[PDB]
C-alpha cells in the first residue's frame, strides 16, 4: 500500500510525500475537483523523472516535479488564474492501469488540499 | 458415429464466426483457470520471468448448443477453428507460444449445453521491473495481466473461475534463488479512451535468498579488512611489511569487487552491495593512508599514539559502518 | 588431437527391403579447401562408408562421409606451453638468488605460485566444459607442483639454516645410511640447481614423447 | 579408456594397477633425476639411494 | 506430449522426419523424430559431488484413462541408446521406465515415465580447485618455519597466499555455472580461506608479542 | 524412496520426519482419517517451505511449517474441534504428480498417529 | 514499414494480437499488437556521458504521396505512454 | 539465391515487404527487403591490423546461361548505399561490382558479386592492448637503475612485472580467445613477456655474479 499527504497549500508549491510501496505504483498524477464540478486530471510524473504530461487547459503555467529525496512530487503551480481554484489531490498509478486521464485507473488518492484564490 | 459427425457439422452450419455470444444482448461472461506447471529462470538483466502453465477459458454459447449425443464432444484441431474463442492476451508477454510437440497443446470441449471449455498449454516470457535498490536483500513482485484485446467491459466480462481456486499449482514452483512467500489473483476494469475494458492479474511476491552473497561477497570482505587492520599491531619500523600488507589488501579488494561485478547481473545502477564493498574499501585505503601518515610523523620527515588510536578507532567505526547497513536495509 | 567429424544419412521410414542407397560415381567433389572457414583445424582428407544399421523399424542402409581434421597447436603453444616453461625457469631462479634475501625469495617463490594459478584458467577457455583431464591441464599442473616443490625446498633450506651377515657388515649398515646419519642441507642450494632442471627435462621428455610418438 | 577419464576405466582393479605402475614409472625417474645428484653428493649415498628407491619401484610394480 | 518440456520440434530436413506404417491386420506405427529441452530440476547441494534424476513425462493431453492407455511396448527394452550416449559432465549411471495413472478432477490419465540416473565425474575439479587449494593451504604454514623477525617475508607470504586464494574462488565463479547458492565447492574454498587468514593472523600476534611489547 | 514417520498426537504438534531421496518427492501432504470415513487431504506444503495449501475446512485453524535442514514437517493445530478425532498421516508427492487432494497421486507413505479430542 | 527495424513481429497469444473496427460510415480502424528491434546509431565517443537520439520511422513500401498520405491523428497528441517508459 | 548466405529473411510487418510493379510494355519489377547473414572468409593472421574483403555471390539455382542471364543495371551504379554504411569497428576502402559465368563441362551458370574492402581502426587497439604492454616493459626496465643489492626491491619489480603481464595476457579474452588462431596481438605479447623474463633473469645473474660468488 501507499499513503499520500499534502502541503503546501504568485507562485504556489504543492507538495504531496508518498509512504509505501511507491515502486509496485510509479506514475503520480494530480486532480482538480473544484466546487460543484467533476474531478479532472492536470498533469502527471513518471517514475525516473521526467515524461511530464500536462492537460490542455494548463500548458505552460504548471509544472511537475520530482526530487525522490522523501518520496515527494512538487506541483510547482503558477500563473495562477480566479478558475484555478478546486481541491487539489495526489494519487498513484500502477505500471499497468491504462490512461493518465480517467481518476478511475488511480488505485490511492490523497487526502487533498484547499486553494481558494 | 456418423450420427456425431452429422450434428457436428450441423451445429457448424449456421455459426458466424465473427460475431460474438449474444452481441446485442449482455456481454459474454468468461472464467479463466490457470495450472501453473513451473516458473523457470528469472532475469535480472532482461526484468522478465518464464512461466508455463494450462490456461483454461470456460465460456457459455447458445449457437454451439445440441439436443441428444449425451457424451461430451472434443473438437481437436480443425473444426476447432471453425469456433468463436475470446480474443485474450497477455498485456506484459514479451514471446509466448502453444507447445506444438507432439501435437499442438490445445483443446476444445463442448457440454451439450451449449457450454464452451478452451484449453491451452502456454509459455510466455513477461515483463517484471524489479526494484534492485536493496539487492541481494531485496523483495520483488511480479505479475501476469490478462486482458481483450478489442472488446470492451461491454461485450465481454472476465473473472476467476472458482474464485481464489482459481489459479493452482504454485506449490509446484521451485525457483533456485527466489522462494515465493505469497501470491494473489485481482480483477479489475482499466479504463481507456474507448472504454473500460476487463483486466485479470496474477501476482506474486519474491524474497531471494541471501546465504550465497553471505559466503562470497560479505564473509570474504569482512576478512580481508580485518586483515588490513594488522598493520597497525605490526611494527611502525617494518616499513615493507606494513606496505605490502596494506597495498596487498587494496589489490585483493579490487580484485574481489571487480571479479564480483563481472559474475553477477550488469544492473546498471547502484545496489546496497556495491555500498558494502565501496564501503571496505574505503576502510582499507585509509588503513593505508593512516601508516602513510604515521610513517612521515615518526620515523620520517611505548607504542605511537596514532596507532595506539588506529587500533580501537578502525574497528569500531567498522562496527558503526555495519550497525548502519544493516539496520538501514533491512 | 585429430577427429573424424562424420556426417550421415539414411531414409527415415523405408527399410533396406524398400529403399537403396548408393553413391554414383567417386565418392563427394570438394571445392577448393583454401575457401573453406576451417581455423583450428586442418582438413586431412574424407572417405565415404555403407553400412546396414539394424533398429527396431527394420534394417536401413546408412551412408555416411567421414572428415578427418587435426588441431593446430600454435596458439596453444604460445598461450600456455612457453609462459608455464619460462615461470617454471623463473621459479628456478631463486635457487640461484642469495638464501640470506629472505624477502626476495620468499616473494618470488610465492608470486610464481600466483602466477602459475593465474595462468591455469585459460586453458578451458576454448574447450566444451569436461570432466576429465586433458594433455595441457596436466602440464599446466606438473608445472604447478614444480614451482611448489621450489618454494618449499627454500623453505627447508631458510628453516635448517636458521637454527643452526654374510658379504657384509651389520645389515643396516649395509642397507641404509643411517652411519653419520646436518651437513648436506647447506648445499641443498647447490643440489636443487642441478635437480630441478634434469627433473624437468625428464618429464618434458617423456610427456611429450608420449602424447606425439605413442598415441 | 584414458588414464585421465577414470569414468571409463572398467574397474577399481585396474585403476589401482594403472595408480601403482605410474607411481614405479615416478620413482625410477626419481632415480634418473638424482644422477644428477651423483655430481655433489657422495657416490655410496647417491647409490644407496637410487638402491632403496629402484627397490620401492620394484615393490610398486609387483603390486 | 512431453508434460516437462521446456521448447521442442519435429525436425524438417530433408522432409518432416515423420513416418506412417501400416500392417494388414490394422497396427499402425507411428515414427517422429524430436528433439526436446526438458526440465529437470537438480539438488546441487553436493556439487560436485552431486547425484541428479533427470526425467521425461508422457501423457495425453485430451483423452483420460477411459479412451486410451499407455504402456512401454518391449517393457525394459523399450527404451535404447543409453549406453550410448556419452556427456562431458555425467555418467548415465542407471535409467528406468515406469507406467502410472495419474488422478485429476476431470479423470485419471495415463502417464509413461523415463527416468535417468546421472553421476557426475570430479577428475578436473580434482585437479583445478581441491588440489592448489591444499597446496597453497600447505605453502601458507612455511611461514611458521619462517623466522620470526623476518617481518617482510612472513607478511609478503600470508597476504600473498590469501590473494591467491581470492583469485582461485573469483576465477572458478569465472567457469562454474552460476548455480546461486551455497555448494559443498563453495565450502571447502571458504574453510581454505579461513585457513590462510589465520595463518597471516598468526603472525600478527608472534609480531605484537615478541617485537612490540 | 523415502521412509516417513509421523510422531506425536489444545496446542497439538505433529511431526513427519522424511529419511532417504527426499528431493526427488518434494511436496508433503497431511492427510487425517477418522473412523468410517475415507483419507481426507488436511495439507500440502512445498520444498521451499512456501506456498502452503489448506483445505477449507481447517484452513485457519492449523499451520504447516517446514525445515529443510533436518528433513522434517510440522503441522500445528491451535483450536480443535470433536470432528477432528482421527488417524493423521503423512505423504510425499513426486514433481509431476497430479493434484494435491487425491491420495493415489501420492507415493510413500507414514505409519500414521492417533488423535481424539 | 518501418525502414530502421532489424527484426518485427505482431504478438499471437492466445489470438493474432490484431484489431479491425468498422463505423456506419466508410472509415475503417485497424490496430495491431507490435514488438520492433529498430537501429538506433550512436556516438559513444563521450560515454558514458552522452545523449543518444534514437528513431523509429514509419514509411509506405510501393506508394507514393500521389497514392497514399500519412499524418499524426492528434497531432503532438498522437503517441500516447511515454510516461510508461522506463528503463534503469 | 545468395551462394555465402547462412540464414536470410524477408521482413513480414506490418506486411511482407515485397512489391511487384508492372509497365505498359510487360516489363516487370519485383522488389524485397531482406536481412541477409552472409559468410565471408577472414584473414585473422594479420589481426588487429587486418583488412578483411568480404562478398555477397548471387547466383541463379536451377538455369544456365543459356536460359537466364543477370546483369547489373545501371553498371557501376547499380548498388547504392554504401555511404550509408557507419560500422564501428571497421572502415569501408572500396566496393567493386563482378558480373562473370562460372564455367562447368555441363554448362554455364551466370554469377554476379558484391564485394566490400573492409579496414580495421586500430587506435582502440593501440590505446587498450598495445600501450600498457609497452609501459609495462618499460617500467621492467626499471630494475637496471636500482642499487644492485636491493634484492626485495628489484626481485618485487621483475616478478610483479611478470604477474602483470600475465594477467593483462589472460584477460585479454576480449580480443578473439574463442576461436584459436596464431594473430599478431599474441605475438607481439609474447615479445613482451619475453622481455620481462629476461629483464628478471638479468638480475638473477648480477644477484649470483656479483654478491655470491
Ligand atoms: C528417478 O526419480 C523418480 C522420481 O519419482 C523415480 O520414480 C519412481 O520410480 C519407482 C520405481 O523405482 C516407481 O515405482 C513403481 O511404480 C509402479 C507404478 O505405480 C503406480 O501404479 C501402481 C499400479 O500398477 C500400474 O501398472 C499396472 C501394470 O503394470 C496397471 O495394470 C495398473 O493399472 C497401474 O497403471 C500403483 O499401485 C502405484 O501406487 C498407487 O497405488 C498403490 C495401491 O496399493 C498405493 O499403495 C500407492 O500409494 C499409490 O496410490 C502407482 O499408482 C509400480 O507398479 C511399481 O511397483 C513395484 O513394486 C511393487 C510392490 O511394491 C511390485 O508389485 C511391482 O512389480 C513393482 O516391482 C513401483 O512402485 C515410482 O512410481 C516412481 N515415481 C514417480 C512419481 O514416477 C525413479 O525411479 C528414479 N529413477 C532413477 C533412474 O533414478
Ligand atoms: C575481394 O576479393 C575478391 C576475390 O579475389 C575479388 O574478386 C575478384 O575481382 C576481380 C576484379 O577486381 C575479378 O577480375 C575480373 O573479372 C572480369 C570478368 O572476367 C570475365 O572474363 C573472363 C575471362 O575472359 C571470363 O572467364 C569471365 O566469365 C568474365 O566474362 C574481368 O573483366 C576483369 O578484368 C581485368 O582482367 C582482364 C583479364 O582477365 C583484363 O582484360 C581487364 O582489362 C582487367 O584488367 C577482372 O579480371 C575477379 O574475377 C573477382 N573474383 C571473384 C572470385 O569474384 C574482389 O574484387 C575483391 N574486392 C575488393 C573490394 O577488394
Ligand atoms: C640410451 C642409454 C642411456 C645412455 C646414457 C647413459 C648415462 C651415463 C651417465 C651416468 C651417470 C651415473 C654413472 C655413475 C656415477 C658414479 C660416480 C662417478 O662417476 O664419479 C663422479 C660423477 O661422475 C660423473 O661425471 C657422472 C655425473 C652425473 C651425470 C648424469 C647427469 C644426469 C643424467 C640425466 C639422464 C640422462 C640419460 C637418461 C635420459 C632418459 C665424480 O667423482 P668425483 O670424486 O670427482 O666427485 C666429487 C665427490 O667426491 C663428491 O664431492
Ligand atoms: C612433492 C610434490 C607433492 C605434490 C603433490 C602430489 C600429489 C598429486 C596431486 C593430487 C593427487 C590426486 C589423487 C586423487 C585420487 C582420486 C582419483 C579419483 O578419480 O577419485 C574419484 C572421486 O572419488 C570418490 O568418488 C569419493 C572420494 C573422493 C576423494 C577425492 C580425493 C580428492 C583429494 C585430492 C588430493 C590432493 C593432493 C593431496 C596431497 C597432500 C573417483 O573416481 P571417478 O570415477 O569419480 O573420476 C572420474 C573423473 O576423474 C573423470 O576423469
Ligand atoms: C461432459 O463433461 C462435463 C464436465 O466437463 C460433465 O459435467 C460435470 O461432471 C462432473 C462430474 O460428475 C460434475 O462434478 C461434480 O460431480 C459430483 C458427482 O458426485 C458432484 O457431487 C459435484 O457437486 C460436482 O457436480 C460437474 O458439476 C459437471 N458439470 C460440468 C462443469 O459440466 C458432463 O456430465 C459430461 N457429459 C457427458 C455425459 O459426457
Ligand atoms: C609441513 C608444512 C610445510 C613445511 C615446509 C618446509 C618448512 C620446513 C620443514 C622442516 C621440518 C622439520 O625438519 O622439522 C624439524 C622440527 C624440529 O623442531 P624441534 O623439535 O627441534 O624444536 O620439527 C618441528 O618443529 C616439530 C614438528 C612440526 C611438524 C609437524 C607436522 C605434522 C603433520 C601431520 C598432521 C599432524
Ligand atoms: C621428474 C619426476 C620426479 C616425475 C616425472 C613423471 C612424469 C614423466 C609422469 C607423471 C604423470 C605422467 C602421465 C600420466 C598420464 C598419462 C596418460 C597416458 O595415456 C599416457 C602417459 C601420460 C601422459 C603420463 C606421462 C608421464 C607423466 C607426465
Ligand atoms: C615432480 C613430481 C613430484 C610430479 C608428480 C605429478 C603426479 C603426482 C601427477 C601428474 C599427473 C597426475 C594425474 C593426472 C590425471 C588424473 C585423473 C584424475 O581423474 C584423478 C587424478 C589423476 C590420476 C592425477 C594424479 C596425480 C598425477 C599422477
Ligand atoms: C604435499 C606435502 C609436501 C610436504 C613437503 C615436506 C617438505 C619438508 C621435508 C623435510 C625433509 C628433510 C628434513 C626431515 C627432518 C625429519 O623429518 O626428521
Ligand atoms: C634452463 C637451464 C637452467 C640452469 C641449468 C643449470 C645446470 C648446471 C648446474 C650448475 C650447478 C653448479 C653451479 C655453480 C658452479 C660454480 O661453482 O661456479
Ligand atoms: C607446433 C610444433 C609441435 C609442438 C611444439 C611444442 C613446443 C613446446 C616447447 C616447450 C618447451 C619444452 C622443453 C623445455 C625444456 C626446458
Ligand atoms: C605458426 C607459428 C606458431 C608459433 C610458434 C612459436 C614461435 C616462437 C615463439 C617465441 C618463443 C620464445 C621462447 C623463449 C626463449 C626465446
Ligand atoms: C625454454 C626456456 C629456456 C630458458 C633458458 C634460460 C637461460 C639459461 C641459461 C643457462 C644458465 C646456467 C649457466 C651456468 C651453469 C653453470
Ligand atoms: C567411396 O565410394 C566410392 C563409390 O561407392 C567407391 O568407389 C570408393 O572406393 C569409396 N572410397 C573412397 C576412398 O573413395
Ligand atoms: C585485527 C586483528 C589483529 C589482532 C591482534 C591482536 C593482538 C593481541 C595482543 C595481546
Ligand atoms: C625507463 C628506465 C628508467 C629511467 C632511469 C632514468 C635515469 C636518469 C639518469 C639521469
Ligand atoms: C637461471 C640461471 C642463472 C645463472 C646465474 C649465473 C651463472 C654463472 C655465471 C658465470
Ligand atoms: C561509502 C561508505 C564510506 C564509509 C567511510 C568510513
Ligand atoms: C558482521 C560482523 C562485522 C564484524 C566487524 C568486526
Ligand atoms: C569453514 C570453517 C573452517 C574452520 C577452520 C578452523
Amino acid at each position: 500500500q501507499v499513503q499520500l499527504v499534502e502541503s503546501g497549500g504568485g507562485s504556489l508549491r504543492l507538495s504531496c510525500a508518498a509512504s509505501g510501496h511507491t515502486f509496485n505504483y510509479p506514475i503520480m498524477g494530480w486532480f482538480r475537483q473544484a466546487p460543484g464540478k467533476e474531478r479532472e486530471f492536470v498533469g502527471a510524473i513518471s517514475w525516473s523523472g521526467g515524461s511530464t504530461s500536462y492537460a490542455d487547459s494548463v500548458k505552460d503555467r504548471f509544472t511537475i516535479s520530482r526530487d525522490n529525496a522523501k518520496n515527494t512530487v512538487y506541483l510547482e503551480m503558477n500563473n495562477l488564474k480566479p478558475e484555478d481554484t478546486a481541491v487539489y489531490y495526489c494519487a498513484a498509478k500502477g505500471r499497468y492501469s491504462g490512461g493518465l486521464y480517467y481518476p478511475t485507473n488511480y488505485d490511492y488518492w490523497g487526502q487533498g488540499t484547499q486553494v481558494t484564490v | 458415429m456418423s450420427f456425431v459427425k452429422e450434428t457436428v457439422d450441423k451445429l457448424l452450419k449456421g455459426y458466424d464466426i465473427r460475431l460474438r455470444p449474444d452481441f446485442g444482448g449482455p456481454p459474454v461472461c468468461v472464467g479463466m483457470n490457470i495450472d501453473i506447471a513451473s516458473i523457470d529462470m528469472v532475469s535480472e538483466v532482461n526484468m522478465d520471468y518464464t512461466l508455463t502453465m494450462y490456461f483454461q477459458q470456460y465460456w457459455r454459447d447458445k449457437r454451439l448448443a445440441y439436443s441428444g449425443i449425451p457424451l461430451n464432444l472434443t473438437l481437436d484441431n480443425r473444426v476447432a477453428d471453425q469456433l468463436w474463442v475470446p480474443d485474450t492476451y497477455f498485456l506484459n508477454d514479451k514471446k509466448s507460444f502453444v507447445h506444438g510437440v507432439t501435437v499442438k497443446n490445445r483443446m476444445i470441449r463442448l457440454h451439450p449445453d451449449g457450454t464452451v471449455l478452451y484449453g491451452l498449454r502456454i509459455t510466455t516470457t513477461a515483463a517484471c521491473m524489479m526494484d534492485l535498490r536493496r539487492y541481494p536483500l531485496d523483495e520483488q513482485n511480479c505479475t501476469l495481466e490478462i486482458e481483450s484485446y478489442g472488446y470492451t467491459t461491454d461485450d465481454i466480462e472476465f473473472y476467476w473461475r472458482g474464485g481464489d481456486k482459481a489459479v493452482t499449482g504454485v506449490e509446484r514452483i521451485e525457483l533456485p534463488q527466489f522462494s515465493i512467500v505469497e501470491h494473489r489473483l485481482v480483477s479489475r476494469n482499466v479504463v481507456f479512451a474507448t472504454g473500460a475494458y476487463p483486466r485479470l492479474s496474477l501476482s506474486f511476491r519474491l524474497k531471494r535468498n541471501i546465504g550465497y552473497f553471505i559466503l562470497q561477497t560479505y564473509m570474504p570482505s569482512i576478512l580481508i579488512t580485518i586483515l588490513s587492520w594488522v598493520s597497525f599491531w605490526i611494527n611502525y619500523d617494518a616499513s615493507a611489511a606494513r606496505v605490502a600488507l596494506g597495498i596487498t589488501t587494496v589489490l585483493t579488494m579490487t580484485t574481489i569487487n571487480t571479479h564480483l561485478r563481472e559474475t553477477l547481473p550488469k544492473i546498471p545502477y547502484v545496489k546496497a552491495i556495491d555500498m558494502y564493498l565501496m564501503g571496505c574499501f574505503v576502510f582499507v585505503f585509509l588503513a593505508l593512508l593512516e601508516y602513510a601518515f604515521v610513517n612521515y610523523i615518526f620515523f620520517g620527515r611505548d607504542v605511537n599514539a596514532i596507532d595506539r588510536w588506529s587500533r580501537i578507532v578502525f574497528p569500531f567505526t567498522f562496527s558503526l559502518f555495519n550497525l548502519v547497513y544493516w539496520l538501514y536495509y533491512v | 588431437d585429430e577427429h573424424s567429424c562424420p556426417l550421415e544419412f539414411s531414409s527415415y521410414g523405408y527399410p533396406r527391403e524398400e529403399i537403396v542407397y548408393q553413391w554414383k560415381r567417386s565418392s563427394v567433389e570438394v571445392g577448393d579447401t583454401r575457401s573453406w572457414r576451417l581455423y583450428q583445424f586442418s582438413f586431412v582428407g574424407l572417405r565415404n562408408t555403407t553400412e546396414v544399421v539394424k533398429t527396431t523399424s527394420g534394417d536401413y542402409v546408412v551412408m555416411s562421409v567421414y572428415f578427418d581434421l587435426s588441431r593446430r597447436m600454435g596458439y596453444f603453444t604460445i598461450q600456455t606451453y612457453i609462459p608455464c616453461t619460462l615461470i617454471v625457469v623463473l621459479s628456478w631462479v631463486s635457487f640461484w638468488i642469495n638464501k640470506d634475501a629472505v624477502p626476495a625469495r620468499t616473494s618470488l617463490g610465492i608470486t610464481t605460485v600466483l602466477t602459475m594459478t593465474t595462468l591455469s584458467t585459460i586453458a578451458r577457455k576454448s574447450l566444451p566444459k569436461v570432466s576429465y583431464v586433458t594433455a595441457m591441464d596436466l602440464f599446466v599442473s606438473v608445472c604447478f607442483i614444480f614451482v611448489f616443490s621450489a618454494l618449499v625446498e627454500y623453505g627447508t633450506l631458510h628453516y635448517f639454516v636458521s637454527n643452526r651377515c654374510l658379504d657384509g657388515k651389520d645389515c643396516a649398515s649395509f642397507f641404509c645410511c643411517f652411519e653419520d646419519c646436518h651437513i648436506r642441507i647447506a648445499k641443498m642450494d647447490s643440489y636443487a640447481r642441478i635437480f630441478f632442471p634434469t627433473a624437468f627435462c625428464l618429464f618434458n621428455l617423456v610427456y611429450w614423447v608420449s602424447y606425439l610418438y605413442l598415441g | 579408456g584414458s588414464f585421465t577419464d577414470f569414468s571409463t576405466i572398467p574397474s577399481s582393479a585396474f585403476k589401482a594397477a594403472a595408480f601403482f605402475v605410474l607411481l614405479s614409472m615416478v620413482l625410477i625417474l626419481g632415480c634418473i633425476t638424482c644422477f644428477s645428484l651423483f655430481f655433489f653428493c657422495n657416490t655410496a649415498t647417491v647409490y644407496k639411494i637410487c638402491a632403496w628407491m629402484q627397490l620401492l619401484a620394484a615393490l610398486c610394480l609387483v603390486l
